[PDB]
């Protein structure tokens, strides 16, 4: 029920001969499983935690720079030298400045010049790094059981990611993950700034141009390459004086374009990412499903709701006896010839009389009945479906492009059921995923959209060469309008 | 400097939006517009420079693009 | 069992600071907005504001914006509420309330059985 | 604020609706209507939220309904002990709450 | 000499006051008070609603957030008529004086 | 142009072109920013709120 | 931002020495470089693709030259 | 759609497009209208005064 | 029943309360303490001075 | 203007008649006759133009009439 309300619902049909399906989860979406004869659940990755976080380096983004020196020398004697040239506190650099009987020096010409000033720095940014050993993923475990901590809490760790939930009626469902696959975090860092933190590729991360220090520095004077944050000047070729470079933190906030935002104020909280888990149903069971019929009167609470998904949500309740009973739902039609819909809430059960129950249910296109209980007292309901069966045909497969786009080779292990046709796909996509990954990495999507014109064109213009190449361009179009950066 | 080396396209992006997605989306096309509409000389020069070089339309409208994607 | 501790009852000049504490037992504190109701005797109810322990971040009504500040304290599992420049309308009895947040930590958008436990009353006279 | 009538009385074994009316932000726009029992002496207690639905350990004898910009509460069968202050809340749109003006129940001897 | 400022463009900013209000679906967009202000910055975007956001209706809802925009450290753009220019030139002769 | 200490002479078509919240000099209150969005931004990591 | 539209080359360049002179002539030739040596595939996919296009010699490098410069600019 | 004393079914899109001053239903400042230029002209003459 | 309030559309207007100010040329955009509130209708011409 | 966008004719009409069915219905076709009357030498020269784009005689006489449709739409 917790999965009512969210446009990034997805489901997944049907169980193997082990009762087991691929699932994958990601950060703000979640999933539903149902099967012909198990309970149907709601499965959703809501946090993401690392509780050992290494400081890799820090880098600095405002300085400041005190006792500032300068050495000069006379034309043909080389260039100045000064003891805190050494002393790589200081940056310093070498200019030429006119020299003559006017600046106190017997010979005209070039002369040499030294200008070196401590560097300080006020504040910082840090990059931490976590071991993939170190990181607790959590899941929600919550039953379509129509109740108004409603789900079970799991953890799951890169070193026992084998685990089970014991649901109350429900008996146990087993889920084993594989986060080892999921995100690579030995090629990742967490950047933390002032009260902000970003999730950014470590290579990236490393060639930063600002002045850092090693991960372990404490007393802050190890900065290497202080150039890219502090300038020289020869106006006039007669003086050298160095300035600070202003802050770069909004600099910095402009470089972390594509870069996602997570949280490290009260913890290493990250809500992004996927996770594709491995589900196990042997020992589900449904409460109550030998009770028999509620042959006593409904009255609906909460009338008809439409989804983002074309599924229907009813709040009803019961006032006859017999309770616990079993609930009479059907989605039938107007002259009660064919069944026309499917139950996403399995086997509506009614634990108190009192109690009102949620019910789920997926209307065909068109006109749609609702069928409650039975004579005398049944109620029959009068919503329409708007859409068409090529309509969600269609949406279904620009989700599922877009989620293969998204997901890389791990999608087509989102409702895996072991087969080899889904082996072999994923397979060639991984392949062809990691020369993508070789070709385009570190490119903009508007550059992607001019390549893809660039070998549709190719394709167009020169026969399975021609073909070959204009479903590249036209997969590479896709992922450029797809992608957000 | 560090505006210049923007952490995009590195394969990282998931479904959750990201940082500058919606405004960094588009901030290119504008400054690219926004150059080419105060600097008309120098796209008048590349348009005559992809007529002269290329032999086909197509080419001559690429080393267009290209020039005038390049220059801001 | 969840149980809402409340200080007792308290005497202040007007214009003087009180803080006033409701600890609360046997659930996850940091999981759970906490709410501060008054309510003056004899008359309505009137909401503050509320404190999240999830983060500890504030926000109060358009009334009592520049007068009501309260913090929380996740080592006791209690939440202080401090009023200052009391007044001789201030006089009431003051409840705490809880309720659940989101599972994100967050409490944005309130769930529907809100104010799902009630403390016993602190009761404020302002001379 | 909201408006709802200040005292409310009936006889015992009957049925009576109590309403309460606020604005388009707070009840005729959201679901957020609660209502809460306040003992004379004693903490306020919740006896009915999301008015679709009651909460868990109280009697099916309260009933609440939203039409339009009212909200109304219905008892089944008063009772002695249903003398009480009843306080109706919402939480408006601006993600603040209101309450309504307290309303006493009477019920004749 | 005298010169005229123009525009100043900000640095520091700081934001508070941020407020947000729960849009359902089809009821249109949200609406707030610090929106007549102009010092709130405020735009418009789409969020789920449902019953557990306790709305009739499940749907895309409206929502606005608005933050007053205080700036704190600014730069300033000032233009000089070329009327008040001031050139200053030395002139020295070879008189061979040390 | 002026900043906190330094200052630069620069031209003055590409500084009114500066994509920066502003105010024309004449103002005195200092406070109605234009184009503050360039300087602020809205995120929105699960549709849930901005 | 301010930083993608630097006052570079609009006329105003005098005798004294400008505020970025010296390495503010580089940062182009160090980030793309880096950039180069960083994401050889898609400098590969440009050869291809100016072999391609091009027809004669001067035209394949111009058109290589052009897509290696935007890669690093265009993100 | 009401008028003082009148009223009308239309089409939600049409009514969307109708360039009017708006405030959003659920507002109740009462001030906050939005394309108020619809409903104003600003009349310069002989470029002396607006 | 309870019908929902989509958009109000206002139909009559009065303008009160109108003022102006000019800046010399080249110095920017005359300004107001008075824009920063959205109430009020503003429009920005050009004019000889 | 709004009347120059009416709610007209997108499909919601039903039994009962239209706000401004009976002596709402020819509008247009009247003012375009009397705009016809006060402007004729248009309407002259765009019989000359259907003329003589015009290839064959349907052609000139739709771009004619609906020229002269279109004529009084702007003003
Ligand atoms: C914003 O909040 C601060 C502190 O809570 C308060 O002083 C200020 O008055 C608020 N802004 C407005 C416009 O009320
Ligand atoms: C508009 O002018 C009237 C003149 O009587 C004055 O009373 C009113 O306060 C003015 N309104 C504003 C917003 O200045």
């Amino acid at each position: 029920m917790r999965c009512i309300g969210i446009s990034n619902r997805d489901f997944v049909e049907g169980v193997s001969g082990g009762s087991w399906v691929d699932i994958v989860l990601e950060h703000g979406s979640c999933v539903t499983t149902m099967a012909k004869n198990k309970p149907t659940l709601d499965f959703e990755l809501i946090k993401t935690e690392a509780k050992q976080p290494a400081t890799l380096r820090k880098y600095c983004i405002e300085a400041k720079l005190t006792n500032t020196t300068t050495d000069s020398r006379c034309p043909t004697q080389g260039e100045p030298s000064l003891n805190e040239e050494q002393d790589k506190r200081f940056v310093c650099k070498h200019s030429m400045v006119d020299r003559g009987w006017g600046n106190g020096c017997g010979l005209f010409g070039k002369g040499g010049i030294v200008t070196c000033a401590m560097f300080t720095c006020k504040k910082n940014m840090k990059g931490k790094v976590v071991q993939p050993e170190n990181l607790e993923y959590t899941i929600v475990i919550t039953p379509h059981s129509g109740e108004e901590k409603h789900g079970k809490e799991i953890k799951i760790t890169p070193q026992s990611s084998i685990t089970e939930a014991e649901l109350t009626g429900y008996g146990t469902v087993t889920m084993e993950c594989s986060p080892r696959t999921g995100l690579d975090f030995n090629e990742m860092v967490l950047l933390q700034m002032e009260n902000k933190a970003w999730l950014v590729h470590r290579q990236w991360f490393l060639d930063l141009p600002l002045p850092w220090l090693p991960g372990a520095d404490t007393q802050g004077s190890n900065w290497i390459q202080k150039e890219t944050l502090v300038t020289f000047k020869n106006p006039h070729a007669k003086k050298q004086d160095v300035v600070v470079l202003g802050s770069q933190e909004g600099a910095m906030h402009t470089a972390l374009t594509g870069a996602t935002e997570i949280q490290m104020s009260s913890g290493n909280l990250l809500f992004t990412g996927h996770l594709k888990c491995r589900l196990r149903m042997d020992k589900l069971q449904l409460k109550g499903m030998s009770y028999s019929m509620c042959t006593g009167k409904f009255k609906v609470v909460k009338e008809i709701a439409e989804t983002q998904h074309g599924t229907i949500v009813i709040r009803v309740q019961y006032e006859g006896d017999g309770s616990p009973c079993k609930i009479p739902f059907e989605i039938m039609d107007l002259e009660k010839r064919h069944v026309l819909g499917r139950l996403i809430t399995v086997n509506p059960i009614v634990t108190e009389k009192d109690s009102p129950v949620n019910i789920e249910a997926e209307p065909p296109f068109g006109d749609s009945y609702i069928i409650i209980g039975v004579e005398p007292g049944q109620l029959k309901l009068n919503w329409f479906k708007k859409g068409s069966s090529i309509g969600q045909m269609i949406e279904t497969t620009m989700r599922g492009a877009k989620r293969m786009a998204i997901l890389g080779d791990t999608a087509w292990d989102f409702g895996s059921l072991g087969g080899v046709f889904t082996s072999i796909g994923k397979a060639l996509h991984q392949v062809f995923g990691a020369i993508y990954g070789a070709a385009f990495s570190g490119v903009s999507w508007t550059m992607k959209i001019l390549i893809g014109v660039i070998i549709t064109w190719i394709g167009m213009n020169s026969t399975s060469l021609s073909v070959s190449l204009v479903l590249v361009g036209v997969v590479t179009l896709y992922l450029g309008v797809m992608v957000q950066a | 400097s560090v505006a210049l080396v923007p952490h995009v396209g590195m394969g990282l992006e998931t479904r959750t939006e990201t940082w500058m997605s919606s405004e960094g989306a588009w901030k290119h096309a504008q400054r690219i517009e926004t150059w080419i509409l105060r600097h008309p000389g120098f796209t008048i020069m590349a348009a005559i420079l992809a007529y002269t070089i290329g032999t086909t339309h197509f080419q001559r409208a690429l080393i267009f693009i290209l020039l005038t994607a390049v220059a801001p | 069992e969840v149980q809402l501790v409340e200080s007792g009852a308290e005497v202040k000049k007007p214009g003087a600071s009180v803080k006033v504490s409701c600890k609360a037992s046997g659930y996850t504190f940091t999981s759970y907005a906490m709410h501060w109701v008054r309510q003056a005797p004899g008359q309505r109810l009137e909401w503050m504001g509320w404190i999240n322990a999830g983060n500890g971040n504030t926000k109060y009504s358009q009334k009592f914006q520049d007068r009501v500040t309260i913090t929380r304290d996740t080592s006791a599992s209690t939440a202080y509420m401090e009023l200052s420049s009391l007044r001789s309308e201030d006089t009431a009895i003051y409840y705490c309330a809880r309720d659940k947040v989101d599972d994100y930590g967050d409490y944005w958008f309130p769930t529907l059985w809100y104010f799902d436990y009630w403390g016993q009353g602190t009761l404020v006279t302002v001379s | 604020a909201l408006t709802q009538p200040a005292s409310v009385s009936g006889s015992p074994g009957q049925s009576i609706t109590i309403s309460c009316t606020g604005t388009s932000s707070d009840v005729g726009g959201f679901n957020y209507v609660s209502w809460f029992q306040q003992h004379p002496g004693k903490a306020p207690k919740l006896m009915l939220y999301d008015v679709t639905s009651r909460p868990s350990g109280v009697s099916s004898r309260f009933s609440g309904s939203k039409s339009g910009n009212t909200a109304s509460l219905t008892i089944s069968g008063l009772q002695a002990e249903d003398e009480a202050d009843y306080y109706c809340s919402s939480h408006t749109s601006r993600g603040t709450w209101v309450f309504g003006g307290g309303t006493k129940l009477t019920v004749l001897a």
